RNA sequence: CGACGACGUUGAUAGGCCGGGUGUGUAAGCGCAGCGAUGCGUUGAGCUAACCGGUACUAAUGAACCGUGAGGCUUAACCU
RNA sequence: GGCUCUGUUGGUUCUCCCGCAACGCUACUCUGUUUACCAGGUCAGGUCCGGAAGGAAGCAGCCAAGGCAGAUGACGCGUGUGCCGGGAUGUAGCUGGCAGGGCC
């Protein structure tokens, strides 16, 4: 029984999965689009956008907390110097989804989700 | 006035650099200056200068003839993406009756707009439309309101300054619901902010029909205090929408730039005239382009512009077709330069551990081949050739009747082709040190011819 | 699993975002004290899933498709 | 001290016609590009006939031309401008002057 329970365990044990999240939010924000399952990217969703949170406020104290969310230098210097100032006036709402076909191999329901501003600063530049 | 005080600011300033922070003060204080002519208000021009700085900071003004009219096409841009975008419209489709609330000082064109929305609704969008009154202080505004309804074919809700406007538009709304009324227009009586009792009645009445469009008329000519007026109004009221009046005269109309600002509410309406008839859209870059006079300035530039524009867009196209990989084009041009440069004796020469296992006498004429080949080519259109895959029978059946041959020799020059793509994107893809090396003589079987 | 329930922009259905609640128990940085471990101040700090209250920021699409066009015969009882 | 309506006259609106001057609207065509063979012209290359002389079917390219757009003159449909324009017409409607009564 299931009630009120949030969370989706996507056939891994636990460990698996945070990592799993942090590489897929790594990789999303490096490259600001990526294709992934559906489900696994609305798991995405709850991992990616509250970092994005955290970079709209910097001091030394978020840096650090970012770094241990996802390990990586780049990841965060990226999300800090660009992310935060991007979305800076925005609520919330950082990632759009946008469902495709299906993964041919295993006939998977395939989504590409990015950031918002994906397009904009991509032709700006 | 502004491409002439900027170019001359940026020329004088400093000479060709990258343009910096330091070069662009007198810029910023002219265009104030001429912001602060066109009637815009203060704050809305600080904080656009603010936004021209950090466009300013990071210039790529130096590979461009004159920074002066790039600088302005920068802050034209700015301007526009200010005002907001286009086909800003009304929500009919809002569950009927749609209510549209009428706010604005006193003689801002309220009536008049509701005689040209009613008109407009009415012809153009096949609404039926409502209107009412709720002015019962300014003396025959109630009779103007009716005339302009019985001359744009509206029909109007009876009211009289004996009654007052909770009631009256609460009669309309209810009038509205009953008959099945598509559209219901609610004129109000122009109202000044510093005045409570008429803001706290367009309140009560704001919240008695609980619009789904809400309107803010605004003069084109006002000053300074329109942003005191937007702030009030959009403060006082939930604002969907601001509509400009009397935008035909001669007025700068810089309080369009303030009330977007500060309201932050986009401007779905132009009134073009004083009569019903006469209504336009906005449109954000053509309020942004004009305010201003001038004359045999910007025509040469604007052509030079388009000169460098569809130059360098040819020029790139040129280079991207080319670049998209191997085609019927090079594959032309290497036959050209093979026929012309045919070396089937020389090359039987240059080549020797090929000729050691094939035949010695193996080797094909190149000038009947290669005519053959070109001629054939020639029977191609350029779309055929640089998109080789579009090709199907009928097209082989065109190209072997223009040449006179077989369309069997077609099939053969398309083979041919297919491996001379092949082999050159396989070329592309490694090493033509690892690619020649990869280079492989087959032998079905250690005895020689099987 | 089908199924039932809510919602699909005229929208609070989902996540996010803002506020609260809860839980843990005074983050990190800095300053002071000590030879040092550690302690003291900033500080009930910092983080906080599934909770509650708000907020259209992202996704809930204009359409199309299924479904039709007054509904058998007989008899009776009223009605022309 | 004001007003109304008759006699006469000056304007104005509507319906019809026209002049001068002053502001504003479609369909076609000129440029921008587009359409493989199956409308057309020139038809390279090649190919067919001939010893030769030369002709021939016709691909591509180009030009019409046929799609889609950027605007050029005349036709077609309108007007709170001025000459209080010139006229026709109302048994009309509105307004003013004058000769005035009468009502207050
Ligand atoms: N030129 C022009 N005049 C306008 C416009 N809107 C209103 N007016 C004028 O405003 C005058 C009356 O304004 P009104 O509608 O009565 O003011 P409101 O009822 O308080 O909004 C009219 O004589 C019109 O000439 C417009 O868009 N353009
Ligand atoms: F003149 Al108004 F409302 F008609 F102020
Ligand atoms: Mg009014």
């Amino acid at each position: 029984m299931r009630h009120r329970k949030s969370g989706r365990q996507l056939n891994r044990n636990s460990s698996h999965r945070q990592a799993m999240f942090r590489n897929m939010a790594g990789s999303l924000v490096r490259h600001e689009i990526i294709k992934t399952t559906l489900p696994k990217a609305k798991e995405l969703r709850r991992v990616v956008e509250p970092l994005i949170t955290l970079a709209k406020t910097d001091s030394v104290a978020n840096r650090r907390l970012a770094f241990a969310r996802t390990r990586d230098n780049e990841i965060v210097a990226k999300l800090f110097n660009e992310l935060g100032p991007r979305f800076a006036s925005r609520a919330g709402g950082y990632t759009r989804i946008l469902k495709c076909g299906f993964r041919a191999g295993d006939n998977a329901p395939m989504a590409y989700i990015e950031l918002v501003d994906r397009s904009e600063k991509a032709e700006a530049a | 006035n502004l491409t002439d005080r900027l170019s001359r600011t940026l020329r004088n300033i400093s000479g060709r650099g990258r343009l910096t922070e330091d070069n662009v003060k007198d810029t910023l204080r002219e265009v104030r200056m001429a912001l602060l002519e066109a009637d815009v208000a203060l704050p809305v021009v600080r904080e656009f200068i603010n936004r021209v700085k950090e466009k300013a900071v990071g210039h790529e003004v130096n590979k461009s003839l004159t920074p002066g009219q790039e600088f302005v096409k920068i802050v034209r841009n700015e301007l526009v993406a200010a005002m907001g975008e286009e086909n800003q419209t009304l929500n009919l489709a809002a569950q009927p009756p749609a209510v549209v609330l009428m706010a604005g000082l006193q003689g801002a064109g309220k009536t008049t707009s509701v005689g040209k929305l009613g008109k407009f609704l009415r012809e153009k969008h096949k609404k039926k439309v409502l209107v009412v009154s709720a002015d019962v202080y300014r003396p025959a505004a109630i009779k103007q309101l009716e005339t302009l309804a019985e001359q744009v074919g509206v029909d109007f809700f009876p009211s009289d300054v004996g009654q007052k406007p909770v009631d009256i538009v609460n009669a309309a709304l209810k009038e509205a619901k009953l008959k099945f009324y598509d559209v219901l227009l609610v004129d109000t009586a122009g109202r000044l902010h510093v005045d409570e009792a008429m803001m706290d009645e367009i309140k009560q009445v704001h919240a008695s029909i609980n619009p789904v469009e809400t309107l803010f008329v605004v003069d084109a000519m006002t000053g300074q205090d329109a942003a005191n007026t937007a702030k009030a109004f959009n403060e006082a009221l939930p604002l969907t929408g601001v509509v400009l009046t009397k935008v035909d005269g001669d007025a700068r109309g810089g309080a369009a730039l303030s009330i977007r600002h500060i309201t932050g509410k986009p401007i779905k309406f132009l009134g073009v005239g004083e009569k019903t008839e006469a209504l336009e859209p906005f449109h954000p870059d053509r309020i942004a382009s004009r305010i201003l006079g001038m004359g045999d300035v910007l025509s040469l530039i604007e052509d030079i512009e388009s000169k460098v524009d569809r130059a360098q867009a040819e020029k790139l196209a040129s280079k991207l077709k080319k670049g998209d990989g191997f085609d019927l084009n090079d594959f032309l041009e290497q036959l050209r330069q093979m026929k012309n440069m045919g070396g089937x004796x020389x090359x039987x020469x240059x080549x020797x551990x090929x000729x050691x296992x094939x035949x010695x006498x193996x080797x094909x004429x190149d000038d009947k081949v290669l005519v053959r080949m070109e001629a054939i080519i020639n029977s191609m259109t350029m779309k055929e050739r640089a998109k080789p895959e579009i090709i199907k029978g009928s097209r082989k059946r065109r190209i072997a009747a223009g040449c006179g041959m077989q369309v069997q020799d077609v099939n053969r020059l398309l083979k041919q082709f297919d491996d001379m793509q092949r082999m050159m994107k396989k070329m592309k893809k490694g090493g033509x040190x690892x690619x020649x090396x990869x280079x492989x003589x087959x032998x079905x079987x250690x005895x020689x011819x099987x």
